[PDB]
């Protein structure tokens, strides 16, 4: 059962996206042939379109993809349900900028005040055990399910709550709703895997193995989940033209190996 | 067309109030018919004045940037050593830094040659090349990591708050510190008329409920 969204803020945000879509750039994605990961740190992958080979910033593509799924599926999201507990006040302890209770509680308050809105339109379920005054017991029950078979990495979750309060403008409908979509998209994008020197003898076997496992995971994620979705529904905006670079024209390469 | 009911309740709260007086030379006591969810509120005079000043400074900054009138003072003997990936990042965002008065060129091991800087940044930098690199890198990384969205000048009333998020962290920190230092302090004497003017200006703010450092400006006490 799909609910009709007649908000002017959502209509104007959709027009902004529709007007920004680059027809030729979208065609490259619509008919892509995924090759594999080029750089896990800089979030670069290789694809083939026609007989041309392209270098793609998948972190940028996924950002735009999840923002678009967010706008399209607004107020119609499935939920990702969460021994293990998730307390917002505990998540904000990672930041040294929030040294006082007033700074941390201001973030939680902004979110908690608009909990009905966040749960209805974004499926960001916020539950508090005690009374409405206690911000220390405010918990996150569920997150929106933007893509079937995809679960976002909760490494970026403390940053999502921090930016939900500090970065989102809750004083304007269009800026608030646009900001929440941007924060979900940023949380949903696959993590950067920073470069670890495998040849360095000083590093432990645990750090080397986990780096390999993190690389295998992103590779498996882009191939089986992210790129089939990018190929199926991604609409390329004009500003992503710099994040799509031609690295080879394969017909020009055939002549080099033609006569063996 | 439809809207969301909870967005209008906060704005209408402060419009339904009247000033009683200054309390402990630190607060302004205010009072709220139709008091279903809204009575007595203590406003931090420093936080209040700081918020008024901050939004004036933010409006001046973004008006200067959007209209392309933002001053870019020429800088001499300023070349910073950058890595290949850093030089690539700066080459990529040259057009974006130009919008904020940060004018540079990428040479080649590579070197970043800063040609112009806004007066605001020239003051904060004060010859420290190490500080300027760190500050420009922070923004370039913020843009690259989708933490900051780029300044779109395709749109052109000027609602500064629609572009407030694009403002680099260094500019935000400078504007917060300027508004903080210019604001009325704890222990300062305020007449009832002065308190009335402060709460009047605050009620016309885009975000009257917090100071320049993300902490509340007022607390209900009834
Ligand atoms: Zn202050």
């Amino acid at each position: 059962e799909r609910v009709n969204v007649n908000l002017t803020s959502i209509k104007k945000l959709r027009e902004k996206v529709d007007d920004s879509i680059h027809r030729e750039l979208t065609d490259i994605f619509a008919n892509l042939n995924y090759v594999g990961v080029v750089d896990e740190e800089r979030r670069l992958a290789a694809i083939q379109h026609d007989l041309k080979l392209f270098l793609i910033d998948y972190g940028s593509v996924c950002y735009e993809l999840f923002y678009q799924i967010g706008l399209t599926d607004f107020a119609n999201f499935g939920k990702i349900n969460l021994s293990d507990d998730i307390v917002l006040y505990n998540l904000l302890s990672e930041f040294d900028e929030l040294n006082d209770d007033a700074s941390k509680e201001k973030i939680i308050s902004k979110i908690w005040d608009m909990s009905s809105m966040l749960n209805e339109y974004y499926s960001i379920e916020l539950v508090n055990d005690g009374l409405d005054n206690d911000l220390k017991s405010v918990k996150l029950k569920s997150l929106p399910l933007l893509l079937k078979g995809y679960i976002p990495s909760l490494v970026k979750l403390p940053f999502f709550i921090y930016r939900l309060g500090k970065e989102v403008d809750w004083e304007d409908e269009q800026e608030c709703l646009d900001g929440i979509l941007r924060e979900i998209a940023l949380l949903y994008i696959p993590d950067m895997v920073p470069k670890v020197d495998t040849s360095d003898a000083s590093l432990s076997e645990d750090e080397k193995a986990q780096f390999i496992n993190r690389k295998e995971h992103i590779s498996s994620l882009l191939e089986h989940v992210l790129f089939p979705c990018i190929k199926r529904r991604f609409l390329a905006p004009r500003h992503i033209l710099k994040d799509v670079v031609e690295i080879a024209n394969l017909p020009d390469l055939y002549k080099v190996f033609e006569r063996c | 067309g439809k809207t969301i009911t909870d967005f209008s309740i906060s704005r209408s709260v402060l419009a339904k109030y009247e000033v009683i007086n200054q309390v402990d030379k630190k607060f302004i006591l205010i009072r709220c018919q139709s008091i279903h969810n809204c009575l007595l509120v203590l406003v931090d005079q420093h936080a209040c004045d700081e918020r008024i000043r901050l939004e004036e400074l933010f409006y001046s900054l973004l008006t200067e940037v959007v209209t392309g009138t933002f001053v870019a003072r020429d800088l001499k003997d300023c070349c910073i050593e950058v890595d290949r990936t850093e030089a690539d990042l700066f080459k990529h965002y040259q057009s974006e830094f130009k919008k904020w008065g940060i004018g540079y060129e990428t040479i080649e091991t590579s070197l970043l040659e800063i040609k112009t800087l806004p007066e605001m940044l020239t003051s904060k930098y004060n010859g420290d090349k190490d500080y300027l690199k760190m500050v420009l890198l922070q923004h370039a990384h913020d843009l690259k990591d989708f933490k900051k969205l780029p300044m779109d000048l395709s749109h052109f009333k000027l609602y500064w708050w629609k572009y407030s998020s694009c403002v680099p962290t260094v500019f935000h920190e400078i504007l917060n510190s300027k508004a903080c230092r210019s604001a009325v302090m704890f222990g300062d004497e305020l007449t009832r008329q002065e308190c009335i003017i402060l709460i009047s200006k605050l009620s016309r703010c885009h975000n009257p409920f917090e100071c320049a450092h993300g902490r509340p400006s007022m607390v209900p006490i009834a």
